[PDB]
């Protein structure tokens, strides 16, 4: 949830140039409306290796 | 005596070779080493939780914890797992798994992993609420820390510290691992218990952090003491995070308590463009069968702030309402049939949650869609718990399904206002209040307890009040 | 300013500190750059200079860094490592007495 605040920046260059990614849409949702609380503030380090087990 | 008596016990670990016994077999030689560790290791527990054995060995001038630190120094690979093993003991620490990368092992000290005391069966919620949440204790002192604070600050002392510094960069690298944990959990026990003249300076590792920024030693110590500093400082994040829920059943529970103590402190355009394309991609249109739907675009279309299916009326997501309705429908076996290891099922559980949701929003046109939903639980309810002289024995599919996560899809219709009332017209609490009395069913009560929101008046606390006492003793005591 | 804010709240800045101080000194060696190597050794003197209680204890992997990159065989890195030791001088009262001579 630490990207939270970097939203407001983001956000006004993707409505000036009209940039719609995928991707990009399905995390900043996560991260405005809550999914769970287990996945947010989450280690990446701990994820990849519960992936890769 | 003074230093021969009670300092045997320690003649085990100190004494490479022990013998025991002048006289046996030697076919049980290498098992006699391994009884002698466990018999002394509960020696030293034992000796060092009672004051008359915590002074005597801790004297000022020469005793046996300077000797039992002192041999953890020696390059040696049976002693220093021996010890180890011994210190988590002490003090009372969680035990890692042998392993020689130390994510592997970070992930099993976390105070929030899983429990086989968490089940349905056992305690659902109570049992695991309690080592999650907090004790609402602020100011009662706490004995056990001052036990603890003692014992840190003897073994500090005595040079504790330096001897785990030695160990981690001087051993192998399954015996580093455990000690870089140990001293992880030291450090954290000690900014908390510990009183500030002690911890001062003890944060600092002068050892530790000498033998990282050191040019003139061999490059692959240098190493391993900055690669300890880095895997150190993960350790905090994990302390910093805290325990986290597991469950949903807990999950919702906390997500609730903060939006109403937060709701009384007084993005984007949505355009048609966004909606078709995303729906478009969604991929439940046009392949009628779930297991292909990318459920990720599924979550972000429902909880996107504007569309509420009011706001933006448009016949295609009519279409896309109506064809993940029939997939959730408790008649349409689709969804209940899914086992509990679906590898998948915790995605799948919120989305059904991030749903019910979506149609509350449209109260004027989703009520339809949603009137139809909320009926089928209802008759699901009346055949599953067996309220009909049928069935009666349903209990076996529910606790192995997926069917036993309905419950958090009518809990969380429960918590905002229009959707209690939208209860009633579908008179779901009634269906409940019956079955208050069942001596037989005991796991489906513990779900509808945790599940229901009482944070408001009406309805909700009159089934948990019927609960609490018209009900089966050990259901009683669950409430 | 979390070098003076280090003093007050040490749980929370020493475990980031010690990773970023063993980044300074791995630029100042590994690093052939001199611009590089003047960015880091200016960072370095005001660590010292605003939190001296921590540094203290770290009088012998510092020292030694920066003489070596005095006797090496550019004005902007001479200007800022001889400041820097005006600084060490400081801090570490009486115990920087074998390297004077």
């Amino acid at each position: 949830k630490k990207y939270q605040i970097f939203i407001p920046m983001v956000n006004k260059v993707l409505v000036r140039h009209r940039i719609n990614h995928q991707r990009y849409d399905v995390l900043i949702c996560r991260i405005v409306k809550g999914y769970t609380l287990a996945d947010e503030e989450e280690d990446p380090l701990i994820y990849q290796h519960r992936m890769l087990r | 005596r003074a230093d021969v008596e009670l300092e045997r016990i320690l003649a085990p670990y100190t004494d490479f070779h022990y013998r025991h016994s002048p006289d046996t077999a030697e076919g049980q030689l290498k098992e006699d080493r391994e009884a002698r560790f466990l018999a002394s290791k509960m020696g030293i527990i034992a000796t060092f939780r009672s004051w008359a054995g915590i002074i005597n060995l801790c004297k000022p001038g020469n005793s046996g914890i300077q000797s039992l630190i002192g041999v953890l120094c020696i390059p040696n690979m049976e002693i220093r797992r021996g010890l180890l093993e011994v210190l988590y003991d002490i003090f009372r620490l969680p035990l890692p798994v042998v392993t020689e990368e130390f994510i592997e092992a970070l992930l099993s000290v976390d105070p929030g992993r899983f429990q086989d005391s968490w089940r349905l069966s056992d305690g659902f919620v109570a049992a695991e609420a309690k080592t999650i949440l907090p004790h609402r204790a602020r100011s009662r002192p706490d004995l056990m820390d001052n036990y603890l604070a003692l014992i840190l600050s003897a073994f500090i002392r005595n040079g504790l510290l330096e001897g785990l510094v030695e160990v981690i960069t001087n051993s192998d690298d399954h015996i580093s691992v455990r000690a870089t944990i140990l001293l992880g959990e030291l450090l954290h026990m000690a900014n908390t218990i510990l009183p500030h003249s002690h911890s001062h300076h003890l944060h600092c590792l002068p050892t530790l952090m000498n033998m990282a920024a050191s040019f003139d030693i061999p490059k692959e110590k240098r190493l391993r003491a900055s690669a300890a500093l880095n895997c150190l400082k993960r350790f905090h994040e994990m302390k910093k995070r805290g325990p986290k829920p597991y469950s949903l059943h807990l999950d919702h529970i906390i997500q609730k308590a903060i939006a109403t103590h937060q709701k009384r402190d007084q993005i984007l355009k949505d355009t048609e463009e966004a909606l078709l394309i995303n729906l478009r991609d969604s991929q439940v249109l046009q392949h009628k069968e779930n297991l292909e739907w990318n459920w990720n675009l599924i979550g972000t279309i429902l909880k996107w702030p504007n569309v509420n299916l009011r706001n933006y009326k448009d016949e295609q997501l009519h279409r896309f309402v109506r064809r993940l309705l029939y997939f959730y429908k408790p008649s349409s076996k689709l969804y209940a049939n899914l086992d509990l290891d679906f590898a998948k099922a915790k995605q799948l559980t919120v989305v059904g949650c991030q749903f019910t949701e979506f149609l509350l929003e449209s109260e004027e046109d989703g009520q339809g869609y949603l009137e139809d939903l909320v009926k089928d639980i209802v008759q699901w309810l009346n055949a599953s718990s067996g309220m009909k002289p049928e069935r009666s024995l349903q209990n076996n599919g529910l606790l192995t399904t997926l069917s036993q996560h309905y419950f958090l899809f009518i809990g969380t219709l429960s918590c905002h206002p229009h959707g209690v009332k939208m209860l009633e017209k579908c008179s779901v609490f009634q269906c409940l209040l019956n079955l208050c009395s069942l001596k037989n069913q005991d796991h489906l009560l513990k779900l509808t307890v945790s599940s229901l929101d009482y944070s408001r008046d009406g309805l909700a606390r009159v089934i948990l009040s019927k609960i609490l006492t018209a009900a089966t003793d050990a259901c009683r005591l669950y409430a | 300013t979390v070098g003076r804010l280090s003093s007050m709240n040490p749980a929370f800045v020493m475990p980031f500190l010690r990773k970023m101080l063993i980044q300074i000194l791995t630029e100042l060696e590994h690093s052939g750059i001199g611009r590089i190597k003047e960015q880091s050794a200016r960072m370095l003197g005001h660590l010292v200079s605003n939190a001296p209680r921590l540094i203290r204890p770290y009088m012998e992997p510092i020292l030694k860094a920066l003489i070596l990159k005095l006797k090496d065989p550019n004005p902007g890195v001479i200007n800022n490592v001889l400041a820097t030791i005006g600084e060490l001088a400081q801090v570490s009262g009486l115990e920087m007495r074998k390297w004077v001579d």
